[PDB]
RNA sequence: GUGGGAGAGGGUGGUGGAAUUCCCGGAGUAGCGGUGAAAUGCGCAGAUACCGGGAGGAACGCCGAUGGCGAAGGCAGCCACCUGGUCCACCCGUGACGCUGAGGCGCGAAAGCGUGGGGAGCAAACCGGAUUAGAUACCCGGGUAGUCCACGCCCUAAACGAUGCGCGCUAGGUCUCUGGGUCUCCUGGGGGCCGAAGCUAACGCGUUAAGCGCGCCGCCUGGGGAGUACGGCCGCAAGGC
């Protein structure tokens, strides 16, 4: 098992039922796949540097997990099924770096 | 078809011509003009000279339309650069700022030879 | 895949055969067999209407299942991979929890023991059958409908599949094996996975009498006849074409676009 | 050429984490290179760590890839 | 990746008395550990060169040791073999 | 062993943006391209320039370095999985378990080969336009293998630091990568410049030796003939030893 944080960029004009929608299925998988969630920060919207998708903002979520090291590949190639999911990053966790520090 | 004041001027500068489409404020030419519609044949079309007269006569047929403003997006390394830029500065048309969108490729296609030189 | 032979005979030096090891189903065939009557290559007058055809192996046909939508819905265990002789592809015996026993004509990676369904619902997985207009774009498929509702068409010879490539109303395009682009409706089934024993390409049939086995007859070139019977018959030696290349039916071979220009599919095609 | 040095000028911050803009957006120029080292006033490893992170943040659409150059 | 304990397993076992952190048939079996790893690895990476290179080092460490052993105590070479599953 | 590091080190799977090309839609007109200057070419059958959509393949801008890793060939977007080497600190374990290495085995840029695939840009061959006395070239317009992937071959190279590997010994100065410390300084493993002694035909080398020594391997013995012939071994061939 290892500390993986999984960043999400979804279909901005998904109402949020839909969104809701959308988010189900992740945790399903996110339980399936075995990633027990610890931490998580939905942070919605945002302003995008380029479009996404013909899209100059997307929806935003990040969780952060502890699963079977092995299993995270698929994960990630089945988060990614989309339609509305339009990005899928999954990081190893790492302990931060400081600068003036 | 239709008459525009706010409007878009293009400069698509090379080595060997210098040419100026203007759109509308959605991109859609309104007219244009290069170093060969001034009446040059050949290499003389890349000089600056020619570009000045390019850009002016391309203003004055925008103008003629009713152009006032244009955003002036400036493309590619060459002598007709900033002659350009300068004839339309002053020629008519207050121009509002300006921008460098020469194509950068990230590392895409092997160039030709003629580009590809030191490696 | 692809066996080899020791040259032990001429003809044993090249000839190739097809690897069985993904085969479960040993010689019998479930009792979804039906009998074949053999042509010959003749019409219902007796007229041989397709040349060189006839002989080979007698060969029961195997009834294979390209509607999936009966069964929308019900899953089912692969029971089996078997050897179909009617086609390039191998066929998958399925065993629905239905209690009902169906041949699936069986696409590449698709393992005995996985479950498959198939219904607007349904994982995008390999096996799984779906209205087109919910596979998502890019992923690739075989056994496609052409028509809702009329049976797969495209796609299904060994080793073949077809692209997704967008989405235009109801409609969906296409990639077929050809590469031509086409439009085919949103409501055609299809079943993710590409059709796989995609070896079956490079067997190497080795001898004249391999040929014989799967039922085709010598096949003789117009150069070779005299002029009753075909354009090239005649003259002496050899002799190249005398004229632009043709059928014994006297119409161009190289380059003839032979496509019925008005044919109302035509607003559904986009390629070569 | 004189200008900052713009690590200066913000406190102790974590170059690893590739999800805050506000940072990271300061090191990249007019037109969104990342900031030679010279006038990130980075170390040798810190700048690798800060280059990484901010290609990251740009597949995460947070961090532009190009700007164009206004008024020249 | 062999995990921490993995090998203190193989430690403990091979350990000729308590706290024995490395003597000759700790070393083997600890070798032997990582080449039966790597050699699976490229079973399924056969094209990874660079790291069967390393096999190569491993297979050679192991094979000094083993010899130094079977010169010294080859009872305890032979023992060792059998337990291990080595040369036959 | 234990605990820690840095890294374009290798394999597999994914994935992102820029650009090029082609297609579709739009707007829009008389040229564009290209060069020393042109001509071929492209363009009123609507080109170039402009915007919107789409398809597809290749290579990864800034970071980036006088940088890092690898035995070498080599290795550069980002992500994960598997995986090699390596260095530091602690001073815990084995007790010389070492060096080197004819044969053997394995790896080995590019090009080349076989069977599939893939093909955007490039581009041997080939065509055309210029140039020239000629131009089977140099410049320009086209352009097929190939370049890309999988599997399997070929085994070469200015494959270079033209510098075999291991060890001990012989001033310093300065820059830099990366560990550890009583973090100005000291200490360890790399990467560069200048240099003591010494070496060297000189040029130069010089704690990263080409110095002073020991071990063991490879090689040299005038130039051409020739890396040719013959033979042998290997390769599908080219061809290699
Ligand atoms: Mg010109
Ligand atoms: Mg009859
Ligand atoms: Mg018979
Ligand atoms: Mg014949
Ligand atoms: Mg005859
Ligand atoms: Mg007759
Ligand atoms: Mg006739
Ligand atoms: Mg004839
Ligand atoms: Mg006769
Ligand atoms: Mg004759
Ligand atoms: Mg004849
Ligand atoms: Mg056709
Ligand atoms: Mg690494
Ligand atoms: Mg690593
Ligand atoms: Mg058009
Ligand atoms: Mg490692
Ligand atoms: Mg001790
Ligand atoms: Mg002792
Ligand atoms: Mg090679
Ligand atoms: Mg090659
Ligand atoms: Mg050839
Ligand atoms: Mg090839
Ligand atoms: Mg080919
Ligand atoms: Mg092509
Ligand atoms: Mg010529
Ligand atoms: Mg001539
Ligand atoms: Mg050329
Ligand atoms: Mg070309
Ligand atoms: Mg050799
Ligand atoms: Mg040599
Ligand atoms: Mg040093
Ligand atoms: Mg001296
Ligand atoms: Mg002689
Ligand atoms: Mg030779
Ligand atoms: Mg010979
Ligand atoms: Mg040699």
């Amino acid at each position: 098992m290892r500390r993986y944080e999984v960043n999400i960029v979804l279909n901005p004009n998904l109402d949020q039922s839909q969104l809701a929608l959308e988010k189900e299925i992740i945790q399903r998988a996110l339980e399936n796949y075995g990633a027990r969630v610890e931490k998580v920060e939905e942070l919605g919207l945002r302003r995008l540097a380029y479009p996404i998708a013909k899209d100059p903002q997307g929806y935003f979520l990040w969780y952060q997990v502890e699963m079977p090291e092995d299993r995270v590949n698929d994960l990630a190639r089945e988060l990614r099924i989309r339609d509305n999911v339009r990005r899928v990053m999954v990081v190893k966790s790492q302990e931060p770096f400081l600068a003036n520090a | 078809k239709r008459q525009v004041a706010s409007g878009r001027a293009y400069i698509h500068a090379s080595y060997n011509n210098t040419i100026v489409t203007i759109t509308d404020p959605d991109g859609n030419p309104i007219t244009w003009s290069s170093g060969g519609v001034i009446g040059y044949k050949g290499s003389r079309k890349g000089t600056p000279y020619a570009a000045q007269l390019a850009a002016l006569d391309a203003a004055k047929k925008a103008m003629a339309y009713g152009m006032q403003s244009v955003d002036v997006i400036v493309r590619g390394t060459g002598a007709g650069r900033e002659q350009a830029i300068r004839a339309l500065q002053a020629s008519g048309l207050q121009v509002k700022s300006i921008v460098d969108d020469t194509p950068v490729p990230h590392n895409g296609c092997r160039p030709k030879k003629k580009f590809r030189k030191a490696s | 895949a692809v066996k080899k032979f020791k040259p032990y005979t001429p003809s044993r030096r090249f000839m190739t055969v097809a690897d069985f090891s993904e085969i479960t189903k040993t010689e019998p065939e479930k009792s979804l067999v039906k009998p074949l009557k053999k042509t010959g290559g003749r019409n219902n007058q007796g007229r041989i209407t397709v040349r060189f055809r006839g002989g080979g192996h007698k060969r029961l046909y195997r009834i294979i299942d390209f509607k999936r939508w009966d069964k929308v819905g019900i899953p089912a265990k692969v029971a089996a991979i078997e050897y179909d002789p009617n086609r390039s592809a191998r066929i998958a015996l399925l065993h629905y929890v239905d209690g009902e026993k169906r041949y699936i004509i069986a696409p590449d990676g698709l393992q005995v023991g996985q479950q498959v369904v198939a219904g607007p619902d349904a994982p995008i997985q390999v096996g799984n059958a779906l209205p087109l207009r919910f596979i998502p774009v890019g992923t690739v498929v075989h056994a496609v409908e052409l028509e809702p509702k009329k049976g797969a068409k495209l796609a299904r010879a060994a080793g073949t599949s077809a692209q997704i490539q967008g989405r235009e109303g109801d409609y969906v395009i296409l990639r077929l094996p050809s590469g031509e682009l086409r439009k085919v409706h949103g409501e055609c089934y299809a079943t993710v996975g590409a059709v796989g024993n995609a070896d079956h390409k490079n067997i190497v049939l080795g001898k004249a009498g391999r040929s014989r086995w799967l039922g085709r007859r010598p096949h003789v070139r117009g150069a070779a006849m005299n002029p009753v019977d075909h354009p090239h018959g005649g003259g002496e030696g050899r002799a190249p074409r005398g004229r632009p290349p043709a059928s014994p039916w006297g119409w161009q071979t190289k380059g003839l676009k032979t496509r019925k220009r008005r044919k109302p599919s035509s607003r559904f095609i986009i390629a070569r | 050429s004189r200008k900052a040095k713009v690590k200066a000028t913000l406190g102790e911050f974590d170059l690893r984490d590739y999800r805050n803009v506000e940072v990271l957006k300061r090191f990249l120029s007019e037109t969104g290179k990342i900031l030679p080292r010279r006038r990130t006033g980075l170390s040798a490893k810190e700048q690798r760590i800060l280059a990484k992170t901010i290609k990251r943040a740009r597949i995460l659409g947070l961090l532009p890839f190009t700007e164009k150059l206004v008024r020249k | 990746p062999i995990t921490k304990e993995e090998k203190q397993k193989v430690i403990q076992e091979f350990a000729r008395f308590p706290g024995d952190t490395g003597s000759t048939e700790v070393q083997v079996a600890l070798l032997t550990l990582r080449i039966n790893r790597l050699s699976e690895h490229l079973k399924v990476h056969k094209k990874d060169h660079h790291s069967h290179r390393g096999l190569l080092m491993m297979v050679g460490q192991r094979r000094r040791l083993l010899r130094y052993l079977q010169r010294e105590d080859p009872e305890r070479y032979r023992a060792l073999i059998e337990k291990l599953g080595i040369r036959g």
